[PDB]
Formats: structure tokens, C-alpha cells, sequence
RNA sequence: UAGCUGGUUCUCCCCGAAAUGACUUUAGGGUCAGCCUCAGGCGCUGACUGGGGCCUGUAGAGCACUGAUAGGGCUAGGGGGCCCACCAGCCUACCAAACCCUGUCAAACUCCGAAGGGUCCCAGGUGGAGCCUGGGAGUGAGGGCGCGAGCGAUAACGUCCGCGUCCGAGCGCGGGAACAACCGAGACCGCCAGCUAAGGCCCCCAAGUCUGGGCUAAGUGGUAAAGGAUGUGGCGCCGCGAAGACAGCCAGGAGGUUGGCUUAGAAGCAGCCAUCCUUUAAAGAGUGCGUAAUAGCUCACUGGUCGAGUGGCGCCGCGCCGAAAAUGA
RNA sequence: AGAGCGCAAGGGUAGAAGGGGGCCUGACUGCGAGGCCUGCAAGCCGAGCAGGGGCGAAAGCCGGGCCUAGUGAACCGGUGGU
RNA sequence: UCCCCCGUGCCCAUAGCGGCGUGGAACCACCCGUUCCCAUUCCGAACACGGAAGUGAAACGCGCCAGCGCCGAUGGUACUGGGCGGGCGACCGCCUGGGAGAGUAGGUCGGUGCGGGGG
């Protein structure tokens, strides 16, 4: 990444922008709760999704981690905390597409899916593709 | 750390309203820049300050390209 | 180019659009804030002969006789993106004579 | 501009301050009160702020 | 296709859905009026329909129009649909994203490849009339890393791509799988 | 001396706060301001509200600036290869600026932008309203709770700001078992009167073992998660079915082929790819177990048996596992 | 308008506040309606008036730098005048 | 009363990028010349002066077209004064009043003042 040091907490309101569609590919993975997602986790989904079926399609990861997580030394109050420490996360709110498969069988990404959902600390759904767009 | 620190608050923006009846002289809006232009019996100072010339309403208008102004329209 | 144009708007009343051509020279006395001209003595495209600058002199107290009968005197004078030295010269030069 | 007939029933004991006043401007007093006033434009709106509070009656 | 619409006038939105119908509303160059389809029949007849295919809307008034949703309000929170616009067609010519079936074995996938597809379906100017089911894509001779775009497409009679002269229509990736796993986690 | 602690004596009557701001060798003290109360003035100006004008940059949304950013195309540059130094040309499932498209993120980004709030004019508004002058204070540790933010660990009866409220000072009254601030409700005193509020209406305990319609058999109720499971009920979709279905049952479950490559050894059954034909009512270039490897058991398939339903999927409610702590439950 | 506007950042700005040349010293004295901000003190804006002076033909602008930081009550004392 | 022009103010892109076409007697620009006023840190390119020919190419004025810029409803959401409910929490839902952004249909090669010249 790069841009600058710290950011603030916010807070994660509605399910609102956090959701969108099956922009790619044929299945996807969509979160059912609002959480930050570490920089670990999508590491951890995305081996554990190419490692299931080897020499595998391709895998779209939709969101990204940018937000700087804070945490403190195990001490007290001396300035802001200096954070940095589980590295970054992603504003993921109900909804919304994490990952998302193709070029691959049904059976395939229907457990690869699956597992990259234990991956992850929110519960969530597996969405196929049906044909919702945009057009006439 | 060493972040602690902020110039008090100017208390800028705009002072008289639209409807208003004012003296002669009232700073009728103080700004940063330009976020208001003069204009009838208008007159500013070297911070930019609007301030009435003349004593009746305050009205403000709105031209797009040129910006918002703000005048005075005389009676009594 | 007409900053001097804008300078003499917030100024006051009656401005003098000088706007010449490259052979005619016309002249109106225009008010601001409503859009409205009184004394539009013409050059060439009203009656005077055929010599600019001497032109100029005589349309200049064309504008005389008419304004100082509506009862204006405000010489709010326009240069209209033009240099005052020759033939905008003689303009308000002729129509403050007199 | 007809009757409106205004009972109070929920107190107010715990709402904002601007509630407060209105019944004040209504004039308001303990609990169960009656109190007919006319439906002009203003003290609608000010009965309306405090429906939650009051059973308005059309008179 | 069919589908049973009705008219609309002061019937709660929210509320509507709850009982079983689609809020919607049709409307052209000069037409506007509140619609509304049920769930469960628009569900089934767009599923197939989509936004390629013309549908037809049998109004109490008898009317039949030849509409086609213009666009979709998708619900977040767990997909759904919440609005549809509809379209209503004529003579004059109007544009659309016509369907595209890729058909052919890349020479990527013998080599072990991926089946990349950007343009599910491109937007077209054409005459009411034409309504090709879709198109034929020749993807082929695409080998891995090539691509095909807008400019190389096969046009059917009366059309023309409403688009970008240059646009990418699908392409051919690589696998991902152990080279990368194990070269990535080091060199990162 | 004590800007510190402790004490400060009779009665009834009206009103009634603060625990904020600014400066302080100031922080548990003060000065002015704010909030309380008198006295004398002014008299619809008050809080709140209807209508109208004006100001603003948040929620949200967005990518037009500033930046980040996943995938593709195009493309300057770097690296490797074909190739020869006359130094170019070409490829390059490579690293990759710029530009376009697809798709996103942001307190210190904004093309856009509400609910609302602030303020002036017009009108209702007689209230322990308000404005002016002067006497008198106390207050300058505040806390919960709700909402919006920061810090924290999207920990704390945590902390620090904003808007509001209650305790403070209403540890007076009812409910919540008991409990300052959660719900009801503002106590001048008296009555062996009636209606009601919350929450209740089998007993301790006042009031219906009230009425109709379902869900749950776990003591869920009597309140713990990711995840897991033919628990039970209700709605919708698709497949097979009386021209014979699902399950079990009777037999077969074959050739090339010991599918190609490979292999100490793979023979449908260690590892990689290809990816037919015959017979037939049926047997697939083959699912599981076994074996060093074959042999052998099995499924789908077909037929007979058999005879009325059956399987999968999605969604709504209640419930199960997940669940181990210290004196008696 | 993404540059520039001496130096941080913001609002502003080419319909100049930005770059150049000419003349020149309002980087005046004596005042100050009426205001923003504000507990106090302090800070900030300023039309218009008089004397007198600069640039301009003139209408007119000038009481220091596009602007918001570049600072210190009182006391005690220094130097020049009245 | 009506049409084409020159000036000049208003609405502040539906009035512009652009491609094509039209207009010259009249208006306007370009064009001739540099002695005089005046000037370019160098140039009569511009600023200035005395004015015949030629042109309408440049520029400007007037029309046409929607490829870009621009304006963009309707319906439904997101969010939210006020009232209320559910969870352990992250949070979620209902009544009332209000209500964008995005996107879709669509719309635009401008309208309008006063004075003046010509028919
Ligand atoms: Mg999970
Ligand atoms: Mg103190
Ligand atoms: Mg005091
Ligand atoms: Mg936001
Ligand atoms: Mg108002
Ligand atoms: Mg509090
Ligand atoms: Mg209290
Ligand atoms: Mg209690
Ligand atoms: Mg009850
Ligand atoms: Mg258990
Ligand atoms: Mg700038
Ligand atoms: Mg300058
Ligand atoms: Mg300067
Ligand atoms: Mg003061
Ligand atoms: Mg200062
Ligand atoms: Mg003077
Ligand atoms: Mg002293
Ligand atoms: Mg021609
Ligand atoms: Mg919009």
C-alpha cells in the first residue's frame, strides 16, 4: 500500500455500499455480518481456495484490507497506540462479494468456497451467478 | 507523541442573514477568501470582510460563474 | 479583456460605452443595474462625414447637446478594451469641453 | 378553526426540554387535565410534537 | 414471454412487497406509469428473460407491450430485486446488451488455461424488429495470454456495436496454483 | 499560619441551583462569566410553535480533484530468449509508468448532497416567561442511561468531548425478587372511597387454572459462539411415478483394455493425459474397499420381483449438540 | 486552472490577488459612524470627515505585502523633543 | 408592427469541443501604407495614426446534426427530526413526517433586455 500513518476506528453501520454483485466469474462468496476482514484472513481463504483444487481457474478477490488496525504494546495511555500490529482490514458489511471463482467446476468451487468460508470469522453464503445485471 | 496542538477557533462564515435589517458598517459576513463577492452598497476589507456601506436588508444572489454575491438594499 | 470595463461598473451610473470600429466610432451612454442606454450619438453610421479622429470631436458633442438636455452630467466614461490617446481620446475629450 | 379537546395521559416526567415548553404553551398542567383550545396552524403543530404524550379530540 | 402486470396508484411500497408483488413502473419517449408484477411470476419468466429477451406486459386494459427492463434495483442485504423499470418499444431503433455465446475450445485451454470472459453481453443500437437470441463468438484460435476485442466482432445484418471500437470481449489466464503458492511466499 | 479535616444549637412558609467556560507556581483554592433568589422598574418581548427568506458540507452516495486499489486490454521502460555486433528487428501463459474499460476504498478526498439545525421578519403564546438596574449566595471532583465521535482491543461499573434525560437534591410511592439514576409516576395534610400507569391476573400474592388459533417436549422457557445434525411444523420450486416410481430383493455387472504415458509394482482402484467401438433389455475408456500387483466384494445401468407414492432444493418459526469451577442447591 | 500568489496548511484567485514597464513613497498625521469576537483585558474590520500628498485624462485607488501565524499587560529605566 | 445586423446588460453550459453550410452593397474584421500622434525589453505581429483596391479565407454573426461536454425526470431505495420494539454484542425491524446520490427514459448546438443602422 501507501499513503499515510494512522486512521481512525468508525464504526459499521448498515449493510449499505458493503454488498454488491457477482461481477466475475461464475460462483462468489458473500458475507451475511459486518467485520473488519485481516490481511491474514484473505491469505488464508486464498491458499486455502488454490491448495483445495491444484492447478486451479482463477480467483477474484473483490475486496482489499487498507485500513491501518491499532493496538497497544500491552501497556497504558501514552499518545495514540502505535497499531500497525495485525496489519490492515476491509470495511466488510453484509452483502458483500469476497471472493469469487471461475473457469472451474461446480463441485470444485462448491467446497472450495465452503472452506474459505471457515477462513473467515463471519458467517456467510455462496451466491452462483443467476443473471442480475444491469440492461434492458 | 508530539501532535497536541490547534489555533483557537477564528469564528468565521456567515454573520447577518438574508431578511435582516442592519445599521451602517455591519460586518454583515466575515470569510476566508472569496466565498462571497460584494456587491450593492457592499464593501470589504483587506481579511475580506463583508460589511454593509448603507442601512436597510441584506440579500444575497447567486450568478454562477461570477459567484455569490451579497448587497444591501436601501430604504427608509 | 474588460477589467476596467468592471471597475467602472461598481463605480457608479451612466458608463459610456466607447466602442469603435475600424473606421466608425459609436458612443452610448449606458446605465447599469437595469440595461439601459440614453445618449447613443452614432459616428459613422449616423450622419458625420468621413474623418475619425475630427469625426470623433463633433459625435462627442453630439452627446453633449442630448445629455445636458435628459439633465445627466455623470461622466462615467468607458474605454471599452481601448487605449485613451487617439480617437477614444477625442470622445470624452470633445463631450467634456462642453 | 374548531374546538380541540387535549387530555393529557403520559407524563413528561423524562422528555426533552422543547416537549416540556410545549405543553407549557398549550398550558398544560397535571396529569388528566382537560383543556380546549382552537386548531390554529401554530398550536397544531405543537399538540402534534406531543401526540405521544396527549389524545387529542376534534370538538 | 408473458407476465400478468397491473397498474399502480397509492398502494404502499414497502407494504406491497409484503403481500407478493414487485413494485415497478413502465414508461417510454412518452409514456409514465406505476406498475407492478408478482414475485414469484417475474422470478421464474426473468430468470430465463433476463435483460436480453423482449416481454411482453398483458395490462387489465388489454394492452400488450413490448417492454424490456431498462434497469434493476437490486437489493443489498442478501440479494433480491426491489424495483424494474420497463422499456416500451416501437419502431425507432433503440440500444441493448445483446447476449454473446463464446463457442469454440481455446488453444488455452489445451495448455492448461482459463476460461476468461469480460463481456458477458455488449450494448448494440438496433431495430426493434431484430432480436437475435445472441451472438456467435469465434474464440478459438485464442491462444493464452491473447484476448479478442469489440473491433473483431462478427455483426449480424442491420447492427452495429454501440460501443467502444476497442473494448475486450473475453481473454485466456493462467492456473495459480503451487509455482505460485510457494515462489509468492518467499519473494513477498 | 493551616487554600487542609472535624463540629456549627428552635419552628413553619415561597422559590431553588452547580459539579461548565476563560486566566491562574492554577488543578481538592480562587477572579470574571453561566446557572439560583430577592427588591425596584419595562410589559407580549419568553420558552415552545405555524409560515416565509437566507446560511452550512454530516449521514448517505459518488469517483469530477488528492491517493489507494483487484482483473483485462493497450503501451514507454527494465529483465530473458532467436539472433549478429553494421544495431536493429521479433517473440516474451515475465516486473511494469502513463491512458481506457471492468470493480472498489477514504476523519484530514468531494462532481453531488438530505433529514436537521442556526438566524431575521410576520402570527398564536399571561408563564415561577422574558428584558433592564442593584443586594445576596452557593457552584467551579459529578455520575449512570440513550444517541453521535475520539482513545481502548468495535475490553472495562474505562476514559475523554457533543445532544438529551434521570439520580444529584425525588435512598418518597408502584413495577423490576432484592438494586441512586431501566419502565410508571412529580408526595400541602386527612378518609376502612372510585378509575387507572407500568407490570401483571394458579399458590406464597391483589386480579381470568378466561376465550379462540397454532408452535415446543428441551425444563427449551430459566436467556453464550463459529460450526455441526432424516428433531418437529408451515410455505414455494424442479426431477422420477399406475405406459409401473424410491428402498430392499434375484441375476448379470463382459470383450479389446493389463484405457494411452508411466511404472520395482498399477491391471477401472500410487502418479499425468487422452477422453472409442461391439453385444444388449443392460455393463461406464469406470465410484468405493482390497491386494506388492491380479484375482474378489460394490454402485450407476437393465430386466423380473413389488405396488403407492418418492427424492432433491430453497425459505419462515420453536427446539438439540457445541456447554468444565471451586461452602448448598 | 490541475501553475503562480516570498515561507506551513487551508479558503480564495487569471472577469488577478499572478508576470512586466512608467511615475513614485498613503510602510501618512489628526479622527472614526457602526460592527464581528468576547468573562476581563486583548484582538479584528471599517465607511465617511479634515488637513496634505502620490499615480491617472478621468471616474478613482493608497491609512503597507491575496488572507488567516511571525508575538509580550503592568512595573522599573534609557535617548530626542513638547 | 415584423426580419437581418452593431453595441451593450441579464439567465450562468439545454447558450460550449466539434463537423458542415451560409453572409459581404450596407455593418464588422482582415487588408495598404508608416510622414505625423504613439509603440513593440526585437518586429506596425498588438497598441496607435491617414485611408483607396481586394476578400469574407481567418474571426465574428445565423442556421443544421447529438459523436464528446453539459442539463436529466419518474418509480423505488440509502439516510433521518419525532414516536416504539428485538439481540448477548457487532446490530436489526415497525408507525408518522421528510427524502437524495447513482442509474434509466429523456432534453440541448441557446433564450432575453434597451439603445442604434438598413428594408
Ligand atoms: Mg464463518
Ligand atoms: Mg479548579
Ligand atoms: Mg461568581
Ligand atoms: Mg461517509
Ligand atoms: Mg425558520
Ligand atoms: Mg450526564
Ligand atoms: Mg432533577
Ligand atoms: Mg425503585
Ligand atoms: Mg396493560
Ligand atoms: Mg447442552
Ligand atoms: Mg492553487
Ligand atoms: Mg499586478
Ligand atoms: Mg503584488
Ligand atoms: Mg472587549
Ligand atoms: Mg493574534
Ligand atoms: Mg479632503
Ligand atoms: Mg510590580
Ligand atoms: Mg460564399
Ligand atoms: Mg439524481
Amino acid at each position: 500500500r501507501m499513503k499515510y500513518r494512522k486512521q481512525q476506528r468508525g464504526r459499521l453501520k448498515g449493510a449499505t455500499k458493503g454488498g454488491d454483485y457477482v461481477a466475475f466469474g461464475d460462483f462468489g462468496l458473500v458475507a451475511l455480518e459486518p467485520a473488519w476482514i485481516t490481511a491474514q484472513q484473505i491469505e488464508a481463504a486464498r491458499v486455502a481456495m488454490v491448495r483445495h483444487f491444484r492447478r486451479g481457474g482463477k480467483i477474484f478477490i473483490r475486496i482489499f484490507p487498507d485500513k491501518p488496525y491499532t493496538k497497544k504494546p500491552l501497556e497504558v495511555r501514552m499518545g495514540k497506540g502505535k497499531g500497525n500490529v495485525e496489519g490492515y482490514v476491509a470495511v466488510v458489511k453484509p452483502g458483500r462479494v469476497m471472493f469469487e471463482v471461475a473457469g472451474v467446476t461446480e463441485e470444485q468451487a462448491m467446497e472450495a468456497l465452503r472452506i474459505a468460508g471457515h477462513k473467515l470469522p463471519i458467517k456467510t453464503k455462496i451466491v452462483r451467478r443467476d443473471a442480475y445485471d444491469e440492461a434492458q | 507523541t508530539k501532535n497536541g496542538r490547534d489555533s483557537q477557533a477564528k469564528r468565521l462564515g456567515v454573520k447577518r442573514y438574508e431578511g435582516q435589517v442592519v445599521r451602517a458598517g455591519n460586518i454583515l459576513v466575515r470569510q476566508r477568501g472569496t466565498r462571497f463577492k460584494p456587491g450593492k452598497n457592499v464593501g470589504m476589507g483587506r481579511d475580506f470582510t463583508l460589511f454593509a456601506l448603507v442601512d436597510g436588508v441584506v440579500e444575497f444572489q447567486d450568478r454562477g460563474r461570477l459567484g455569490r454575491y451579497v448587497h444591501v438594499r436601501p430604504l427608509a | 479583456k474588460f477589467r476596467v470595463r468592471n471597475r467602472i461598473k461598481r463605480t457608479g451610473r451612466l458608463r459610456l460605452s466607447v466602442f469603435r470600429s475600424l473606421k466608425h466610432i459609436y458612443a452610448q451612454i449606458i446605465d447599469d443595474e437595469k440595461g439601459v442606454t440614453l445618449v447613443s450619438a452614432s459616428s459613422l453610421a449616423l450622419k458625420l462625414k468621413g474623418n475619425k479622429t475630427e469625426v470623433a470631436r463633433q459625435v462627442g458633442r453630439a452627446l453633449a447637446e442630448k445629455a445636458l438636455a435628459l439633465g445627466i452630467k455623470q461622466v462615467a466614461f468607458d474605454r471599452g478594451p481601448y487605449k485613451y490617446h487617439g480617437r477614444v481620446k477625442a470622445l470624452a475629450e470633445g463631450a467634456r469641453e462642453g | 378553526m374548531p374546538r380541540l379537546k387535549v387530555k393529557l395521559v403520559k407524563s413528561p416526567i423524562g422528555y426533552p426540554k422543547d416537549q416540556k415548553a410545549a405543553l407549557k404553551a398549550l398550558g398544560l398542567r397535571r396529569l388528566q387535565q382537560e383543556r380546549v383550545l382552537e386548531d390554529t396552524p401554530a398550536i397544531r403543530g405543537n399538540v402534534e410534537k406531543v401526540a405521544h404524550l396527549v389524545r387529542v379530540e376534534v370538538v | 414471454y408473458r407476465l400478468k402486470a397491473y397498474y399502480r396508484e397509492g398502494e404502499k411500497p414497502s407494504a406491497l412487497r409484503r403481500a407478493g408483488k414487485l413494485p415497478g413502473v413502465m414508461y417510454n419517449r412518452h409514456l409514465n406509469r406505476k406498475v407492478y408484477v408478482d414475485l414469484v411470476e417475474f422470478d421464474k419468466v426473468f430468470r430465463q428473460a433476463s435483460i436480453h429477451h423482449v416481454i411482453v406486459l398483458e395490462l387489465p386494459d388489454g394492452q400488450s407491450l413490448p417492454t424490456l427492463v431498462r434497469q434493476v434495483n437490486l437489493d443489498k442485504r442478501r440479494r433480491r430485486p426491489e424495483h424494474v423499470d420497463f422499456f416500451v418499444l416501437s419502431d425507432e431503433p433503440v440500444e441493448m446488451y445483446v447476449p454473446l455465446r463464446f463457442v469454440g475450445t481455446p488453444a488455452g485451454v489445451r495448455a492448461g488455461g482459463v476460461l476468461q470472459e469480460i463481456h458477458r453481453d455488449i450494448l448494440v443500437k438496433v431495430s426493434p424488429r431484430n432480436i437475435p437470441e445472441f451472438i456467435e463468438v469465434d474464440v478459438s484460435g485464442l491462444e493464452i495470454g491473447d484476448s479478442l476485442h469489440a473491433s473483431d466482432l462478427k455483426l449480424p445484418p442491420g447492427v452495429e456495436l454501440a460501443v467502444s471500437p476497442e473494448e475486450t470481449i473475453a481473454a485466456v489466464v493462467p492456473p495459480e496454483d503451487v509455482e505460485k503458492l510457494a515462489e509468492e511466499a518467499a519473494a513477498e
